């Protein structure tokens, strides 16, 4: 056994081994494994991705008008936000500028994910960390009415609907076939909702698992399909024709009121029910706002997103704000620039791939993708993991940091850049949001902080689709239509040899594609994803990243039950074949 | 009543084929859960995670033996001994077998289970290959697309579970019900390609008067699938309806037949 | 001045003498007058269609394979109803038997309607006659939310919700644009709901104009659009592929998926909004139990609906029964035969028309449709009505008798039917109704009774679309496809000269269509429609129709302001463009 | 923030395009009454009758002359000095030209205000007339169709209320938007037309599979509208789509141009 002193934290990795592998109510493959002392208090965490693709090896030699629909396959639950940087950086590359009403476009497509992936994220994949699924069987329906009707406005809350849904729970388990709440952690002690409030979150989850196929009939609209839709380098395929011949073969006033119905309900549903969910899990659960801090008192960074301006990236464009905060040193929101090669680094010397020299770290545009499974000194064999070695290679994600420190991303981390950079309706938003809690600002940087600053964020995004909705009906008005920009389409109109970045703002966190295109062809084509960076190994500092450090110093109840593991982990909204690819 | 069992896993994957699911507008997915079938493990969904997730794994592929479905999202790789998609500390080829042998049929959900998807397109660095060159021994169903239609997936369920039979397929395993016909043949856009009126260049006269997308690169003439008739998301929408040409992403190997935008 | 007795009322037109023209919230163009005597009672009613068009002249020489199309025309509130009655006439005639599931389908095409048209007249229609939409305003959302919550089961209760439709019907009116409430009765006396079931019943308003539109997506998949589906003679040209190549292009499991789904919703919405709200109207309003009873304690008169076994249209294969009675002996029910000359007959001595001797009245088969507007004697022009003549000839409305009698139709006449044929479920609905009501049977024999079997009408044709839509789902199952039948599909293959008659309950009462064919075309076509009976005129013998008949007797309040002629009026729920064609 | 006043009138007609309205699926057509325009008179939705609606039309045609939408529904009878459709015991015909004066444009709502519909068709008993062969002096957007498609009519309006503008119009004065093309021009059968794939009998094996219907009397080769793209009752289905041919519902004497069942 070993111990050594890393950003505060003691990892010693002496004593009982706990393991959780798969871990479930996340995208794709990740195991964790943890050691605890006497006292049930983890004092080593190791996170590790289980999958790799290969998209950036697979991207070679490709046109770069077709990567945008490879890439969009790294992820299916983020889905779009890989074709978005995809086209982004293909444009930096060749120099392109789109029209804006195609960035307006893009800007209503990342805005759709956001409310959509925020939504199912607290309610199918959070949502069971908080709420007692079999505790709401013991509810009494007239006091979930009541209960709900303090809360919120939201119409859906009569005692006759809360007994309806108990029943409905109630006949689904009475055949003894209990699904996915089947070897729960329920009546665990850690499980502090009121039955009222477990059968309320109940309700919700329905509703939400019914109203999130809603939200994206605007990817729909504009991109053909969801999940995956479309796009193009120069703008976007969806042809604008308001009051010509042949409309209906085009994004027309019909098509575009249906957007408008959709962003209505979109909101409503975040304001009304989203919120006062999150709220109310922060009511019942305030000793988790000082749990799982890890980095996001120390280290966060967001590359910032939706430009304003069409085609500037600046900070006078992106209405979410980029920045990085190091040494726990909120007063220095440092800028971020993604072609600087002393800033992001990423590093494989606890990864299973291979580098010239492991002990230092290669920015995109110099990245290797050479992956090689190579576990060594294992409990167990290569075939059959029993204890990962963290002094060794751990894990298929690569290693991400900034300038050398290890960062935490996502919305957390966006939040307090965004909030300390004092945007106005950020700093409003959390404040009275913390003020509702009776919890200082400092409770944001937490598990629970997590939770509250995605709920935030999705009603932050429902009201910004409603702006660029808008801003696109004004360009209508005044006739402006276009939505490609054509000049540069054609591979003999490129630069022979050019490199380009795209980045923005994924529900996770910061995201960015480095592509070098020479010869008509893709020459590279790396991608650092933003739970690239969360759910990160070690590096050759023996640095942790954002989920190892948010599990250090957890307090377990059952170390066989990993309900505390599991709220960390989950708070962060991990995607892992995102942080593979 | 009881409802029939469903173990539903995932290999190398983007979970495109669970997001689809979960769309269904009719009926719903709350409903498939709640009143169609037995949704009795999900990587995606469930509450148990690590022992408390094995133990549901084999409970239910033991007590139900022979007698539940299997969902397969995804593929396994056989590169690095099949340690490139690992699960409770194994080659995930491993659970594929173990659920495979005890299942009364499986379905392949999406091009990755069908076929490869875009982890097989070229230079294939995993060695991600379809279920049914690993399962040779089982009925498999291949609902392919990248991801399938929702209503579609939610139809083959619901025929599965009200007419008690497996959907009668095509020669490549494919439901005749949704993949007998191609794109190109149910195109709305088919007027313009029989006259030669085509899109030439993104946002063209012709683009905004809905022309047919063939010569941008539209792959619905080789391409069998649902979505110029069902359309997608509540028939909203499909590719072709918003602009952009079909990609050909419910065919084996459409990663690697060239450039989208080419002929 | 003149006054004769008929009935059992006196006819008396002395006294002022009351316009309302147009009437609104109804179909199509009605005059009403009435006389009133020195109590501000009515003494004399004069029910006067407004309209015509001339379909029954129209549809001459017409392929009889057309005919449903055009008649379809006749109305596009009851869409569809006069589409299923031509196909039926045209497939009586020539001898076409269809197959079990065209018969299905079109059961479920005119359930549809029935659960569409019921609930849109409730509110949309019916429903500003018993609410008070601006005392609503004075309701206090909390006491509203208590209300509703001990009426139904049904969601939306919350009195953030009551609040939020309150503040928005308050935004609506605060700058003078009433729209649809402009200079409408509220504050009369008669309005008696408190203010919280005014909030509750507009809120519900409101929700049904939405909820409506899902209603008809029925009509969409069998029948191609709504208003106006389409339909075949020989069956349904919505053909069927559940398991072959190319399902996509057929009615299909996706197809059916959505038909459930509807029903679904459909059955929940009438059961938990509707009913309630109906069951509310009757509590707080039981004295028009008494007033507006008519005919409907005299003359009823059902043909029977919904054929069960198909191409089978007898006794045992109708659920909606038919028969007829008279003379208040409802212990009685007689047989109704659609071909007996003695039986339904028309009479035009008081309507614009042309008979050889207008004092006979012509059985269908022998029906002559020769407009002829002679208002006579009006106090003004043939161009300036300001009193009709009801002497003389008053009405674009024919009038229909049973055996010489004057008849209601409509819901409360089907009702008092299957109750007196000693139908169980209808038997055991009107007992608990009325029960809940705390009123006797007789209290049904009313305009509140008339709203109330509407409302039961209504859930009856939710369940019967499951019904229906479970009897195809096993006729799939058993590999039973067939929805059309062409063996006479081609005129070569019909009679040189045949007759027949398409029957049904559309929403408001008895439809018949009478054809005749000869040489492949249509050589007569004349319709009798529920608001031709209802609307009827008078006949030689002075008789009154139905609205007439329920008007007299009636106390007003305030004689400008017309609410209760409005009420027992609107209680028929007249469509005026079906009762002229 | 003051709505723009809309007057809409009722002649001869069967009410197909008022229900038609209300099926709107966005905007919903609560949210186009309560929040796009003011509904100032309307005699199928509207509390007041007789008298007290009288005084509505009255007072409105007055206040806002110049300034208000006239939408028609249904037309005039020229036969009986127009005493075939009877309003406040005078012609219809009095009722709409008073409307007309005042009205800064015209909406015909559907083939009955737009060319005549059914009451129009042979022999035309009552001389039904269309709007524009009576009001001759004011712009009179035809919005065709039996009756024309629910989120097309809420899409005009709010194309007139959002861009503060008529839209553009053919040469018959159809919006370009939606009437433009051909049910031909975007039907997704076309592919079987052009391959002489058809219907021949009622649910024959080429119904089955969606064939074309053109052989049994489908006149979407002749007919303007939005049916086989925007679709009907939020975008569920079409006549095709549900197996029937297009009868020419949208084009000026439709009912008159033989058989819906021959060429
Ligand atoms: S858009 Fe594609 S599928 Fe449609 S007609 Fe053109 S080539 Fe065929
Ligand atoms: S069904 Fe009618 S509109 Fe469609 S392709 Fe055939 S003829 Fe043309
Ligand atoms: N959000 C998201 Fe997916 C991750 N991690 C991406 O990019
Ligand atoms: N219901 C209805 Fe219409 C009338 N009256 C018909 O038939
Ligand atoms: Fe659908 S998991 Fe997403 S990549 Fe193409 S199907 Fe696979
Ligand atoms: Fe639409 S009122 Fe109905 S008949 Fe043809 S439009 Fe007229
Ligand atoms: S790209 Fe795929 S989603 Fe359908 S239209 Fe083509 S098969
Ligand atoms: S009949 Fe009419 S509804 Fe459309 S498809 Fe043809 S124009
Ligand atoms: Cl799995
Ligand atoms: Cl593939
Ligand atoms: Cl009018
Ligand atoms: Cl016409
Ligand atoms: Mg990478
Ligand atoms: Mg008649
Ligand atoms: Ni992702
Ligand atoms: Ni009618």
């Amino acid at each position: 056994s070993t111990q050594y002193e890393t950003q505060g934290y003691t990892i010693n990795n002496a004593g009982r081994r706990l393991v959780v592998d798969p871990i479930t109510r996340i995208e794709g493959h990740m195991r964790c494994e943890v050691n605890i002392n006497d006292q049930n208090v983890i004092t080593n965490a190791v996170s590790c991705g289980t999958m790799f693709r290969g998209l950036e090896i697979i991207l070679q030699g490709r046109d770069p008008r077709d990567a945008w629909a490879f890439v969009e396959r790294i992820c299916g639950v983020c889905t779009g936000v890989h074709a978005l940087a995809s086209v982004y950086a293909i444009e930096d590359a060749i120099g392109i500028k789109v029209p804006d009403n195609a960035n307006i476009i893009r800007n209503i497509m990342l805005a759709t994910l956001w409310c959509h992936d925020h939504l199912v994220h607290f309610y199918q994949l959070a949502g069971m960390d908080w709420i007692d699924v079999l505790d709401a069987l013991k509810a009494d329906p007239r006091k979930t009415s009541e209960l709900a009707q303090s809360l919120s406005s939201w119409p859906k809350s009569s005692p006759g609907y809360f007994f309806d849904v108990q029943n409905r729970l109630k006949k689904f388990v009475e055949g003894g076939q209990l699904g996915i709440f089947r070897n729960g952690y329920w009546g665990h002690p850690q499980y502090k909702l009121p039955p009222e409030a477990n059968l309320m979150g109940f309700a919700h989850y329905l509703e939400a698992l019914d109203f999130q196929r809603e939200i994206v009939k605007i990817h729909a609209v504009f991109g053909g399909k969801n999940p995956h839709p479309n796009w193009i380098v120069g703008g976007m395929p969806c042809a604008i024709n308001i009051d010509e011949s042949g409309a209906v073969g085009a994004v027309n006033m019909e098509r575009l009121n249906l957007v408008q119905s959709i962003i209505t309900r979109t909101a409503d549903f975040i304001n009304n029910v989203m919120i006062p969910d999150a709220l109310a899990i922060g009511q019942f659960n305030k000793p988790w706002s000082e749990i799982g801090t890890g980095l996001s008192d120390k280290c966060v960074l967001s590359y910032g997103a939706f430009p304003d301006i069409a085609n500037d990236f600046g900070e006078k464009s992106l209405l979410m704000p980029g920045g990085a905060v190091i040494n726990g040193d909120f007063n220095n929101v440092l800028p971020v620039d993604l072609v600087d090669p002393q800033q992001v680094q990423e590093f494989v010397d606890h990864a299973w791939y291979r580098y010239p020299n492991d002990q230092v770290g290669r920015h995109p545009f110099d990245g290797i993708t050479d992956p090689w499974y190579n576990p060594g000194d294992v409990k167990g064999s290569d075939t059959n993991i029993q204890q990962l070695n963290e002094q060794e290679r751990y894990s298929w994600i690569k290693a991400p940091r900034w300038r050398g420190n290890a960062m935490e991303v996502g919305p957390l981390a966006r939040t307090l850049i965004a909030y300390h950079k004092g945007d106005a309706a950020t700093v409003e938003s959390v404040d009275r949001m913390m003020s509702a809690l009776n919890l200082p600002l400092s409770g944001i940087q937490s598990t629970l902080g997590r939770i509250l600053c995605r709920a935030h964020e999705a009603q932050w995004a429902a009201g910004k689709l409603q702006y660029f909705f808008d801003k696109l009906m004004t360009n209508l008005k005044n006739g402006n239509l276009a939505t490609a920009s054509t000049e540069k389409w054609e591979p003999a109109t490129w630069p022979t040899e050019c490199r380009g970045v795209g980045f923005t703002e994924a529900p996770r966190g910061a995201l960015g594609h480095w592509a070098a295109i020479r010869d008509g062809k893709i020459d590279l084509y790396q991608c650092v994803v933003p739970t690239t960076w969360n759910a990160s190994p070690r590096d050759p500092k023996g640095q942790i990243g954002a989920y190892e450090a948010a599990l250090m110093n957890t307090k377990m109840a059952i170390p066989e039950q990993p309900l505390e593991i599991l709220r960390t982990l989950h708070s962060f909204d991990p995607c892992l074949a995102c942080s593979t690819h | 009543k009881p409802r029939i069992p469903v173990v539903w896993i995932h290999g190398l994957e983007c979970t495109c084929c669970t997001e689809s699911f979960i769309r269904s507008a009719h009926p719903l997915a709350k409903d498939v859960i709640l009143s169609l079938i037995s949704l009795d493990y999900d990587d995606t969904l469930m509450a148990a995670a690590g022992t408390q997730a094995e133990e549901v794994f084999e409970d239910i592929i033991t007590q139900y033996n022979g007698k539940y479905i299997l969902a397969v999202e995804g593929n396994p790789p056989l590169g690095e001994q099949g340690m490139f998609c690992i699960s409770s500390g194994r080659p995930f080829i491993e659970k594929l077998k173990r659920a495979a042998a005890g299942a009364s049929a499986i379905i392949a959900w999406g091009t990755c289970a069908s076929w490869g998807c875009v982890q097989a397109a070229r230079p294939n660095p995993t060695q991600a290959t379809p279920i049914d060159k690993v399962i040779t021994d089982k009925p498999i169903i291949k609902v392919p697309g990248c991801p399938p239609i929702p209503d579609v997936m939610s139809a083959i369920i619901t025929y599965m579970v009200t007419f008690d039979r497996l959907p009668d397929v095509d020669r490549m395993g494919r439901p005749l019900m949704f993949y007998g016909q191609r794109i190109h043949d149910k195109c709305y856009r088919r007027a313009h390609f029989d006259a030669g009126e085509f899109v030439q260049s993104w946002d063209d006269d012709a683009a905004r008067k809905g022309y047919c997308l063939y010569k941008m690169g539209c792959k619905g003439p080789t391409t069998y699938n649902a979505c110029s008739s069902t359309r997608w998301n509540d028939g909203v929408s499909f590719p072709i309806q918003s602009g952009h040409g079909c990609l050909g992403c419910a065919e084996n190997g459409f990663w690697d037949r060239g450039s989208f935008y080419s002929r």
